[PDB]
């Protein structure tokens, strides 16, 4: 906006990026959009994916049938194969609970970490010849077009490049 | 001024999911993994329909209750469709022999084929047109249509012994009874001797009844009971009956014709014409999800039925999106 | 030379914890989960007392052995407590038919009102004062209380034949016996005929017994046997008995009266005045916690339990000074 | 003097919550928690711990059952499914609890790192990183200014200047 | 320069993980037992009860066929054909059959006691037998029963009891004969309506003679339903009949107790030792889970339906 | 660490690798790799701490008039087996899944380890290796492997070399 661009990992969401699952904002002369970084989003999609299917491979091989009938002289016997069948829900029933908790749990900080790790691909690739601005994002001490730009997202970035002009424009 | 910036996605997803840590979190996506819809019509499962008694029960329908005659002749079944309490089972008033065993043997076979094998013409030495009040068909008194009530044959009955050598190819459900009249009166009006047998011998099975003649309360206008046994004849195996009065023989048998696998469910709605892997008394489920809460007792390839309301897996971001317009 | 320091709690906590990865690490904070303790004492569960038969077993409590007099009258139940090995059962020696089908039935039901079905005054072609000294209440032959032993009147056993149409408005447990005589003298002596026969009919019992008179080992002094049998009527059915001898027929049945949630805990504990709503043959458990490991065999709303030692949970920091 | 942080250990002497701050300046030195910090964790760990708890648990089930000399097979069969049961759980409970204790002492260790670099990213060349969990300021902060590091409004713009000639020697 | 990394080496090995599949790592612990050494063998060093075509009725009836059973030392656990050959030579039934079989996945030994001996039935014939039971083709009968007769014309009642003094509890198995018809039932015992009576301190039966005409099983059309009980320590069972009493001359004293079961398969044992052996084959594993077979016996790791599960315990293999 | 692992540390799971005037060569973490060894074996005798104790004898038998009795049996058997087998392949997979991040972040807390120690004494390549400013023989680099780096002695002329 209307308000300055700028937020990172750190602030929160971008609705603006319609492309992947994490990514880049820039800011240069040429202008401002969003990107995903195809990279980082694919590892975690199928990570993911992954996480569902293993859900889901499972047991699950009926025909099963479950009803069964029992005489009034045969009320034990009945009995015995509630508390079986209740036994067996009671089970799967926690565990699936229990389960979901858990990784609901690590899916979150995965992608947490995920998007932490995209951080610090850049910070280390970049160093001086930028400004951690300290909400996720980084302001240059040189100058970056498009052409740069792309470096710096699939980590083809030239810092022996920059590396002059950074130093004089840092030092004041 | 130049700056490069690394965030997350973000949209307009309402959908919460819960964690060991945190509780109702907006996330950006959530696959749930609970199914929890069902169609709520009764339907055919592996393309064959169940076999649906209405109101007769299976001991209505393999002794031929006069009542169940629409089930003389029924195709291959999926399952079978039962009432919880079937209207139509005894006529005559009884009990069968290891009932929920028989049943259960239904769970598992697809389909019959009832053999004639003691025709009842070849009791020539006995009145086969022996009913009742309580299997009327329309105000005359008849009888189970698949059994015959053998009695005296004018102020006589001769020892009645016949066999049938099961020669069908396939393994043979036979069912038969006894006779346990209200008092000694009748017990002589209908078979002249007292003190009385029927036993039924085959390779494996040897039963010898005697019936019970005792004073009971009238269950369909009825005092006696006919107290119902079954066998599997095996192929090519021999089943004799020998009897001195109150027999209740078969005319019929039943050669289990097609297996597979089947179960009872107990529900009271009419078949209709849908498909599934999977049928449960509300209603079929078309899911490929690991779970369901919809009902316990199904029938078919179903998930794992849990006693949850809600099982949602995220596999989105945090929904935490941008305060527009940013 | 001024300074801010980032770290966390310690305190003087002792308490262990286990990991995947680690093993018995000091931490601030744990929960527990694992209920390991129990009053000691056997209480009423959801303010009821439970049904405590001393010596006494079902069977001797239901037919009316004397030896379980105290019993004639008992109010409401929460659950049953029996022996392991009951001494006062079957007085006169013999067997109980679905005996186990009939313990099960009480692990629902929680009260009996014994309601007086065929009372003995009425079978007036019959002795009704046959006992022994098996069932004696001290010194003199008795016999089950709640049960009657025909035999002949007289030099005669005329059929006996009475019957009972169930108009308690509940269902009812009734039950009945046939003596199996030592001897065939002895068979003479109290019921005159040979070859006898005891039928019950319901509209869904059809039973019809004969003795079986043979020689066997005295048990409590005696050869001969009594044979117990039973059935649930059902509200506005009738039971009918039909018998040319050997009956022991009932005076009283059992209206189901109340319903609900029992079963039955064997164990020699008394009964004391405390409350739970989780009852184990070593105690109660009063807990939150969703695992125990006290006794398998509970009977009310319990945790899990476990064969486990210990299950703790690492709330707080790793306890690190 | 002073100095242990995150690394290093724990301190007894923070009474007040689970993470927090030590600090030292001229008017003097104290513990003090990180009231939002702490409150999360607190919120986190209850959740975790009602979540194993709730469970099953609808009783009445009564357990005991009774069979015959003739029903051995039975009496034997209803064993090996109680037993089966108490197998599973048991096994479960161990490994879950074992599982969340690892996954718990995680959390509260990044948590504390969090906090950390929740302060790191907000002072920057205004303090060295003394490498024990602490910072020691390049310029001076008292209690006004210790405040406003804690509860996350520091003025980074404020103190940059002198912050910058100390630096350089 | 310092620069800090992690191990790798020529390792192959995959592993699961739930974001990822088939990834390589240095190291891997297998926790899924799948292989059995091919062999039946001896469990807590004792040998099974190898009954070979025989069942359990063939051999505790003493069907002539198992006579290398009519003495065999104690037991690990017994070890049965899926279908045996030799069992009720004489064709009938055993009531309470499965419940005797299951009595003996406790039993580990028996002691066959003389209990009534039949020299003392000097009152009618003991040497009754048919084809169905033929030692090379002559008609016997079960060893361990006897076939009361009539003696010349005559069935006295047959009235004989047994203290149970062998200070163990003790296994007495009976019949009752059901002939194919009158003429047989005179033919072998005079009498025509008859029963046979055994009694203990708790058991109580009293059977009659079921007279039918039915198929030939082994040539034969008369039936024999055997029934059996334990005599407990100092007890005493009774036998009375009038006719068509299979009586026992041995019991069985429970020897030796302990923990065995009855495995259904057709290999032979073999010199060696296990803590858990299946149908297949013995395991010899410390880890939790096999998937070998569901039908073991002893101490066993949990059976699951899987084909891998393999821990990583190294880094992740990346050269 | 990033960019790989290294086959020539036979030595240990973690550790460094040099570069001075004496030479090059690979060198473990004692200290890291035994944490991790130790961690690692106690979560495989974790998952190995079970139950076990049988006898159990799973074999039971049923007449053709307990049909119902066999399958309850067998709804039983099966349903444990069911259980246990989802259990087993879910907790090898959250395990191994958690294992392979453990090594990652081992690694990574080495590299900080480093990091926070040397400081401006050193240049952060972002290959996860240091340039270092100054020079550092044999004697240096034992400091820096087991923790004892002396910042404040070679503090002078890192700075010298760093300003050109
Ligand atoms: C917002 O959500 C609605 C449904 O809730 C959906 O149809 C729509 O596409 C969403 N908006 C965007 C921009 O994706
Ligand atoms: C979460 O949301 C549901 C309804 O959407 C609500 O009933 C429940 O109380 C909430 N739980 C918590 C822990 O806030
Ligand atoms: C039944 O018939 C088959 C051939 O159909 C024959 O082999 C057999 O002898 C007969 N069985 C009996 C028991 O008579
Ligand atoms: C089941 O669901 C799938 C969804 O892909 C649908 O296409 C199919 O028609 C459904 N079957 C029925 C019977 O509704
Ligand atoms: C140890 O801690 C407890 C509080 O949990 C306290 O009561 C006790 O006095 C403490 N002792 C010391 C020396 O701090
Ligand atoms: C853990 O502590 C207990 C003492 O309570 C001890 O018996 C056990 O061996 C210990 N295990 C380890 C790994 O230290
Ligand atoms: C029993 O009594 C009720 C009336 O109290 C009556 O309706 C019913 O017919 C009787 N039942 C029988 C089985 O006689
Ligand atoms: C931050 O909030 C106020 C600032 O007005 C201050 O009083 C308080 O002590 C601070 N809290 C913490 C935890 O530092
Ligand atoms: C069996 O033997 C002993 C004699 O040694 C005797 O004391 C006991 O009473 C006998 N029991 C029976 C039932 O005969
Ligand atoms: C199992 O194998 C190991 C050698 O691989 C051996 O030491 C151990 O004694 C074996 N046990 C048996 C029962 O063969
Ligand atoms: C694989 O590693 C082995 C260690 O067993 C080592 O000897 C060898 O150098 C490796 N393979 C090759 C081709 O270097």
């Amino acid at each position: 906006g209307l308000f300055g661009a700028i937020a990172g990992f750190i602030e929160g969401g971008w609705q603006g990026m319609v492309d992947g699952w994490y990514g880049y904002h820039h800011s240069n002369d040429q202008g401002s959009g969003y990107a995903a970084d195809k990279e980082s989003t694919q590892k975690a999609i199928d990570g993911i994916t992954n996480k569902v299917n293993s859900v889901i491979e499972k047991m699950n091989t009926q025909f099963e049938a479950v009803g069964k009938e029992f005489n009034n002289l045969e009320r034990r016997l009945e009995n015995l194969n509630k508390k079986m069948e209740d036994g067996f829900i009671d089970v799967w029933t926690y565990n699936a609970e229990l389960l979901v908790l858990m990784e609901n749990e690590r899916t979150l900080d995965f992608h947490d970490s995920n998007v932490k790790n995209l951080y610090d691909k850049v910070r280390m690739q970049l160093r001086d010849n930028a400004k951690e601005i300290g909400n996720g994002c980084f302001e240059f001490y040189h100058k970056c077009d498009d052409e740069c730009m792309n470096s710096v997202r699939n980590g083809t970035y030239d810092y022996i490049k920059y590396e002059e002009e950074s130093k004089l424009n840092r030092n004041e | 001024s130049d700056q490069i910036c690394i965030g997350y996605h973000a949209n307009n997803s309402t959908e919460k999911v819960d964690t060991i840590l945190e509780r109702n979190v907006t996330v950006t996506h959530a696959k749930n993994i609970l199914e929890k819809t069902h169609n709520g019509k009764l339907c055919r499962l592996s393309g064959i329909p169940p076999l649906e008694l209405g109101d007769c029960s299976i001991a209505g329908w393999l002794l031929g209750n006069p009542e169940c005659d629409r089930l003389l002749s029924v195709p291959e079944w999926s399952y079978i469709v039962e009432k919880e309490n079937p209207v139509n089972g005894l006529c005559y008033p009884g009990s069968f022999n290891d009932y929920e065993e028989l049943k259960h043997l239904l769970t598992s076979v697809t389909h019959f084929e009832k053999v004639k094998i003691l025709p009842r013409d070849q009791w020539t030495q006995h009145t086969t047109t022996g009913g009742s009040r309580a299997c009327a068909v329309s105000g005359n008194p008849s009888f189970f249509r698949n059994m015959v009530w053998l009695t005296k044959k004018g102020s006589n009955y001769p020892i009645a012994k016949r066999s049938y050598n099961n020669t069908s190819g396939e393994q043979m459900l036979v069912i038969w009874g006894i006779h346990h009249p209200n008092d000694d009166a009748e017990q002589r009006t209908l078979y002249q001797n007292v003190g009385t047998y029927v036993s039924v011998g085959t390779s494996t099975l040897n039963k010898r009844s005697i019936p019970e003649i005792a004073t009971r309360p009238k269950v369909n206008g009825l005092g006696g009971r006919m107290e119902f046994s079954w066998t599997l004849l095996e192929t090519w195996d021999v089943i004799n009956f020998e009897s001195t009065g109150n027999l209740i023989a078969p005319e019929y048998g039943f050669k289990i014709s097609k297996r597979g696998s089947s179960g009872i469910m107990k529900t009271e709605k009419i078949l209709e014409n849908c498909e599934t892997k999977c049928q449960t008394p509300l209603g079929a489920i078309n899911t490929t999800l690991p779970f369901h809460n919809i009902h316990p007792l199904t029938i078919g390839e179903c998930p794992k039925y849990v006693k949850s309301d809600r099982l949602i897996l995220a596999t989105g971001l945090r929904n935490v999106p941008q305060i527009e317009s940013r």
